[PDB]
């Protein structure tokens, strides 16, 4: 990715996160698991879907060919029907192998995106109430329960609270 | 100490794409949109079979070669298969005028009626009843001629008159009719079908008018014939009369069809394919295309709602990301 | 505590965008590059106004049908009116030959200059006051002929004899010019206007060669006439001469046109819609567009400057940002 | 956006801030109000108008389709001329319609860019001088009257002055 | 204090590239895609030269003008090179039929190999020996005619009798040729060659027949001729055979072409540049091409493999990333 | 660029960095230099390579313009040919035109990447053992030897081992 987060600074993704494309791995006292971020993950999904159907809908149209002869006097014109035949045919073969290279290109680059934008948002609320540990992963300086993981999922995480613990473990 | 990590989907997925930046790059999801599968049949389109002409040309079919009355009379078709080698067609050696012209009309239609335009009766105090041939044969009579034209000769006794006919074509639908004029090898032949003197045939409408006099010469045998006729067509548009007039020479019209077009565009497939009772959307010239894709490397030439034609092995778009298990 | 905050235009619009990605995304700016817009009539171009033909069809002008007066002389164009239900063209039945390739010529061109190429002392020893018919009248003479053409018979007394025509065009303009061939119904007719023998018009340059003999019989009935004319048109180029050798049935060349071409491309627009005192860049055959626009969805067929014709309904084009107040 | 900005960690925009695309809103102890960066506006203006001219630009030539007849004998080269024309027709409503779809979506991020590169800059200066907050504000640990906001926007902060003050108070 | 810092690559580097957002933006690396050199000259491509017809045209080469000697028997090609000026073509007035389909079949080729198809004693009653014409000359005979046609007239004596000729093209290749129709002036010429009596000039095969008669008027005169011939030309087929058969105003076939048709596609360059001994893969109507680049904007015309034509001056890409040292 | 780096919150770039596309300029007591990633540089040579060939290999074909001559009663279909090379012509003129137009953006955009992406790896590691000056440059808040230089760029720092000598200077 260029977003520089899939393949990756986070290296690897997660067979076990079953429910979506993006999301979170926990672990607490509580236990552990993985977590799909809805909000993002469907966001994406209508994105790809309307990229795919926009792109049925704009090559829905077909050039036609002909099966109409021509006589032995009539070499020039049957030749220009030739190359002209041959010529839509190049034209739409160009048309449709570059388009997906390149949008195949920005759909990687959309997702490598999301899960940077992800990440971001998580490193903005925590700040030193955590350690980064460079594979997106974040060790709390603080005892962190399933209210306190959903919390930072929600986007309502509470710094001033657990500032306390965090610095003295730092 | 407590983790929380951020992070992507992976699965089992062996499906790769292509982008601009990298070849066979592994993603979780994404989508096929091209067809490379077609069924290798012809098979009805809007509910209409295509005409099969079996062993017959286009040519035979519509002259009325003896050889083509399986095919004789109405037609209704939503397609035309021609078979690459038939070898029923010009059964009496010449050249049909303008036949990739009628070959694309004959293409554009939907249905023929065939019908008597011109009753022997038509043509006074000559023979239209001995007009028949050896090059042109049925399985049954091996000397016979045309379905749709009458070769006319003078009687034994007497002079080649001139001869008339008039059509008015009152009905809603064109009709598309056919007629010749006969080369003989050479004078004596002449003389003996048709009498001495400068011959000629003149036909004549709204807003046509023909005129072609006999070219007498020996050109080379095809089919036991060093004689030729020259085959013509038109179509008498509706409200339009058509006039006829010769003193010799001519191969006259008999039955024609009334014409009906295709709104659409029509096709004439020339194939070896078989013809099965099944349905189908999209047919090309190689096969049937049952599919939801929007593109195919089938065949450009179709009838019916294809995808596009591409010259593409595979047009796999991302949906998902990279897949790293 | 103090606060800095950093951030984005809104604003209120309702304009809407779509994108691979989204549709009807409302964004502060955009810009639509496709104009929908046409004033419904037709407009000069370069100030040059466009030639009306009113009730005459191209080639009644052309051949100068008698109620074609109007248009009669020189004229001077920016394009081609013709509407689609106009009465006066060929009165006289007959096809003119190589018409669509005519209709092209004249599109192609900028001006006429009318004049006597042949004048009707050049035929000896033939009758060229007659040669007239009620097929053909004007406004108030109701049996009369094209204005560019004679049509040449014999002298009660004589014999029509050989007549002989030639022009050698020493200007700097090619010249379109036209003739006819007479095909009488009947025999007695060709008596009557020609005499009796085999006979011929022929024509000739340093690089083309016609020759036509009459070809007698009764066709349907167009304005009265059971007989017709074939009609033929040509170009002499500059430094070329025309022979013009018939011993009968020659419709003649009388009046020609000194033809120039235009280094841009012409127009012949079929249609109903007004011819207004106004000035235009860009005419499409359904009207004219004034924009600044690059697409437009009006019409594929016109004349100046116009943007490119596209199927869209729109193409607007986001500038600003996506628009959250 | 794919930034991460608009709509958004800094989800919303401003209708108050009239003058400009991106810019900045403050307050403190003598009032608050809105201002744009001109330097950043202006330079997607450049831009995003070069890149409309460029499409129109390229888009500046045209088929040219024609009124010519066809004989009832010429069925074959008017059908070759009609699906030409269509051809054609049908190739430049793709190239458009395709053109602005893919142009817009990257219209789009370039100002989802923008504005996250202005959220960067102004932390540079900041750096613990402010708190983040991560909605693209920053609350200052010190008092930022409005001489002190306007050395923000000009890009000329002063973290030295400053920085006893806000160590004290962080 | 220790720094570590991080950054990019600059260097001496002032070309530039544009992109949407960005005109004359100077970059570190960039490849340019578009060629805009030639040579000035024709190469063999595939190690076969050009076929250069110095002061001959198609037609004159084609015919056997007199003057075109030095292209006369065997030729081998890898596209042909006619000079615009080229002065010796038809030289006795007159059209050469289907001319621009003639120009396209020869195109086509790759070798021809010519031969006796009719030899003069083919034709029984006839002066084979004068044929000649002041129209027509050589370099040292100033009164000759095309090598590749026989001008037949009648003996002193005699009538001129019906004459016949038969050619079986037995051989794997098809064959090219010509004959003519001689249309004199008046009637005296008339009968003075060929004698009194309707003529005819009748041809054949088992897939074309052709008849004409002579059309005697005076056409204007051109190299000394008010007389005319029309030229026509053809292709027998493998297994092909033609009947020619004529009583008056043929002008016969004597030699012609066994035809080597190219599986390539074939060119026919109007130009004045220099033949060269040198080797090329991609030539064009103005220069060869040296190349590994994926565009050009020299010509859209050539043979060989070239790159794809566009109107632009440049298409440089960037590789590298904006220089700023 | 897009992602801000390259002219730049790091404006301009090194003319004496010879050996790559992105990396890095250290000072220390034992001396000075310049010195390429090699893992970023060649995997954005793949990249741009891959896509200058994949653009190649696209542009492969060709329309085929023709000799053939046409009569003075065949304006019409002279007219069709000559309309229809130029219709292919100006398709191409603007394929081939726009692409590179497009692909430029894009690719200064990749480089712009792969900068900051670069420059947010080296910040990762280092955390508060250094201060942010400005260029993309960071002092150490201690002493750096060569062995040290190099942990940064391999990607093995180890913040533990310098971070008590870090926190005194401060
Ligand atoms: C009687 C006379 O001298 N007529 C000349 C002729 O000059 C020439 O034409 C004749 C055929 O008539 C022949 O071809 C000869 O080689 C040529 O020099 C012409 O007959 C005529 C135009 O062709 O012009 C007369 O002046
Ligand atoms: C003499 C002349 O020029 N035109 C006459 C025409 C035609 O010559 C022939 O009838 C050919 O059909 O015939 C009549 C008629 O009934 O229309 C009257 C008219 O006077
Ligand atoms: C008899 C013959 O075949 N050729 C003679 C011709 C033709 O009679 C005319 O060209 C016919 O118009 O006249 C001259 C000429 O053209 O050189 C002399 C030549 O000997
Ligand atoms: C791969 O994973 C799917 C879930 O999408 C599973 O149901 C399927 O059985 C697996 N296929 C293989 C070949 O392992
Ligand atoms: C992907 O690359 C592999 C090489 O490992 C190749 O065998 C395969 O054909 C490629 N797939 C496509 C769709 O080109
Ligand atoms: C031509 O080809 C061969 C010659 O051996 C033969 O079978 C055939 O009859 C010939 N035809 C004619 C008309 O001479
Ligand atoms: C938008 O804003 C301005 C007020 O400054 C006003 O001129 C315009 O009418 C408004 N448009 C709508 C739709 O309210
Ligand atoms: C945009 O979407 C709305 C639905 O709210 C629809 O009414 C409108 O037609 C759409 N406009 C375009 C340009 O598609
Ligand atoms: C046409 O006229 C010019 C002289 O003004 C002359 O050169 C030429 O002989 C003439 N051509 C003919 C065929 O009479
Ligand atoms: C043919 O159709 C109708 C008969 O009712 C009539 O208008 C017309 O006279 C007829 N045409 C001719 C040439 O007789
Ligand atoms: C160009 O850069 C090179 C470094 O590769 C340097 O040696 C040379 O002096 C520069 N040229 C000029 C004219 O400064
Ligand atoms: C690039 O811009 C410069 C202006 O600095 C101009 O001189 C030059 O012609 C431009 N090059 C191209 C290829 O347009």
């Amino acid at each position: 990715g260029i977003f520089g987060a899939i393949a990756g600074f986070i290296e690897g993704g997660w067979t076990g996160m079953i429910d979506g494309w993006y999301g979170y791995h926990h672990e607490n006292s509580q236990g552990s698991g993985y977590a799909a971020d809805r909000e993002s993950t469907q966001k994406a999904i209508d994105g790809i879907t309307n990229k795919v159907n926009s792109i049925i809908n704009k090559m829905n149209t077909q050039f036609e060919a002909v099966d109409h002869e021509f006589s032995n006097l009539e070499r020039r014109i049957g030749n220009l029907n030739k190359r002209m035949e041959d010529g839509f045919l190049d034209v739409w073969t160009y048309n449709a192998e570059l388009l997906v290279l390149l949008e195949n290109e920005r759909t990687l680059d959309l997702h490598d995106a999301n899960v940077k934008n992800l990440y971001e948002k998580v490193k903005s609320q925590l700040r030193d109430n955590a350690n980064d540990l460079g594979n997106g992963c974040f060790e709390f300086w603080h005892k962190c329960d399933n209210e306190c993981m959903e919390s930072v999922k929600n986007g309502t995480y509470d710094y001033p609270k657990y500032q306390k613990e965090s610095k003295l473990n730092r | 100490s407590d983790k929380i990590c951020i992070g992507y989907h992976a699965n089992n997925s062996t499906t790769q794409v292509d982008t601009l930046l990298e070849k066979n790059v592994t993603v979780t999801h994404s989508v096929e949109l091209l067809e490379n599968q077609k069924e290798k049949r012809f098979c009805k389109i809007m509910n209409k079979a295509p005409l099969d002409l079996k062993d017959c040309t286009i040519e035979g079919w519509i002259l009325g070669n003896p050889k083509c009355d399986l095919l004789l009379g109405d037609q209704s078709w939503s397609y035309i298969v021609e078979r690459p080698n038939a070898q029923n067609g010009i059964c009496y050696p010449g050249v049909l005028n303008e036949l990739e012209e009628l070959k694309a009309f004959i293409g554009s239609g939907e249905r023929v009626e065939r019908f008597e335009m011109f009753p022997k009766s038509t043509w006074a105090g000559v023979d239209t009843s001995r007009g028949v041939t050896n090059a042109c044969p049925s399985y049954t009579i091996d000397s016979s001629f045309y379905r749709n034209l009458v070769w006319i000769v003078k009687t034994d006794s007497a002079t080649y008159p001139v001869i008339k006919g008039t059509y008015n074509n009152t009905g809603t639908q064109p009709i598309l009719y056919f007629w010749g004029v006969h080369h003989p090898l050479d004078t004596t032949v002449q003389d003996n079908l048709y009498g001495s003197g400068d011959k000629y045939v003149r036909m004549g409408t709204e807003s046509m008018n023909f005129a072609k006099s006999p070219e007498i010469a020996a050109r080379p045998a095809v089919n036991g014939q060093r004689s030729r006729i020259d085959y013509y067509w038109s179509v008498l548009r509706p409200g339009e009369t058509l006039n006829v007039e010769s003193n010799g020479n001519l191969i006259a019209p008999w039955y024609a069809y009334k014409f009906v077009s295709t709104n659409k565009k029509g096709a004439v497939f020339k194939s070896d394919l078989p013809i099965e009772n099944c349905d189908a959307t999209c047919q090309t010239i190689t096969g049937v295309l049952r599919t939801n894709k929007t593109f195919q490397n089938v065949s450009p030439l179709w009838i019916g709602e294809c995808p596009k034609y591409v010259k593409s092995e595979s047009l796999r778009l991302a949906t998902g990301l990279r897949n790293v298990p």
